[PDB]
């Protein structure tokens, strides 16, 4: 017998999916999925200091 | 000899407040005074009489 535990919406971790990555594009309505976190919009530079 | 402190931790409620660069600043216990349980209502760290 074999027993396995998960845990979903956390913090970026390891443990993923095999998916290839991809470049980045600016000031285009695109889909994005940063690492788990899945969405649509536009994505500019920032300026907050994080 | 040397010195240190050392203190204890409980589960409480707080009103902590960040300001525009993203660091705590100010905080405020909910359960200490009577007045400290408003601010936490009201949310504000100003009270207006009444
Ligand atoms: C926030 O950071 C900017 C640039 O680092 C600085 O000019 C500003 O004074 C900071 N504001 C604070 C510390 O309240």
């Amino acid at each position: 017998v074999v027993v396995l535990s998960f845990e979903l919406l956390h913090a970026p971790a390891t443990v993923c999916g095999p998916k290839k990555s991809t470049n980045l594009v600016k000031n285009k309505c695109v889909n994005f999925n940063f690492n788990g976190l899945t969405g649509t919009g536009v994505l500019t530079k920032s300026n907050k200091k994080f | 000899a040397a010195d240190y402190y050392v203190g204890y931790l409980q589960p409480r409620t707080f009103l902590l407040k960040y300001n525009e660069n993203g660091t705590i600043t100010d905080a405020v216990d909910c359960a200490l005074d009577p007045l400290s349980e408003t601010k936490c209502t009201l949310k504000s760290f100003t009270v207006e009489k009444g």
